[PDB]
């Protein structure tokens, strides 16, 4: 499992151009690709960039491209993102991520940080609670198909406030490695499914359920999920 | 014996395109632990498109 250090989310000047340290430890950028998305407050995420392993060529976002250069190194292991004409909501969350690709184990976004300057989906339902070791299901129904390219391609993001998101179901047929979650993708899936059992105090965050079937990956609405006492 | 050398120019532009396609558009299982029928099987698929 790789790890990714992301720190110093501070608010800025007017405009004045922001980059933020994200370096991949203990691995590098060249066996993952390290492609940055944007997540603002209360709403889903958004690709902000993706880049190339061998440092070729990087893509900017599909909303602003010029707007905004990330540069990047895969022996350096070290990104950082800039861009001009920084307004309020400009200032949202943006989180690094490795190339979930290559293995379960190499999805592992960094921390993230906001600061203060696509996929269509609907997961039910919104607001879950059920004390520890019970086993929930949630269903996010979507537009597109349900598998693209032979098995699925859905994921479904646990993502929690300020804590780095997490991919525990992805093509329903690769969970989460390292910690492999109770909750996974299964079945036909003509709604994303994931029976989780038993439940506990750590595995309570919001999942939401991002389609990389559907052009391009964009964190849905999700639903809800805490601890009932 | 190794046939396949990925890290000449060939080989790691053709690598390079499939990691951007398959990250863009997932495939139907990945490329782990790249085998050599692989490379076999790509250049056949040339052969024919070049016949
Ligand atoms: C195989 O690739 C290595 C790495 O660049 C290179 O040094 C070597 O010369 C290549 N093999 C041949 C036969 O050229």
């Amino acid at each position: 499992e790789v790890k990714l250090l992301e720190s110093g989310g501070g608010l800025v000047q007017p405009g004045g151009s922001l980059k933020l340290s994200c370096a991949a430890s203990g691995f590098d950028f060249s066996e993952y690709w390290m492609s940055w998305v944007r997540q603002a407050p209360g709403k889903g995420l958004e690709w902000i960039g993706e880049i190339n392993p061998d440092s070729s060529s990087i893509d900017y976002t599909p909303s602003l491209k010029d707007k905004i250069i990330i540069s990047r190194d895969n022996a350096k292991k070290t990104l950082y993102l800039q861009l001009s004409k920084v307004r309020s909501e400009d200032t949202a969350l943006y989180y690094c991520a490795r190339p979930r690709g290559n293995y379960v184990v190499m999805d592992y976004w960094g921390q993230g940080t906001s600061v203060t300057v696509n996929i269509v989906l609907t997961q039910s339902p919104a607001s879950l609670a059920v004390s520890l070791g019970q086993r929930a299901t949630i269903s996010c129904r979507a537009s597109e198909s349900v598998d693209s390219y032979g098995s699925s391609f859905v994921h479904w993001y646990q993502q929690k406030p300020g804590q780095p998101p997490k991919l525990l179901i992805f093509l329903a047929s690769k969970l989460e490695s390292g910690v492999p979650a109770r909750f996974s993708g299964s079945g036909s899936r003509t709604d994303f499914t994931l029976t989780i059992d038993p439940v506990e105090a750590d595995d309570a965050a919001t999942y939401y359920c991002q389609q990389t079937n559907e052009d391009p990956y964009t964190f849905g609405g999700g639903t809800k999920l805490e601890i009932k006492r | 014996f190794q046939l396949v050398n990925y890290t000449d120019t060939i080989p790691a532009r053709i690598m390079q395109q499939w990691r951007t396609s398959d990250a863009r558009d997932h495939t139907r299982v990945d490329w782990k632990r790249p085998k050599y029928t692989s490379a076999l099987t790509y250049d056949g698929v040339k052969v024919m498109a070049e016949a």
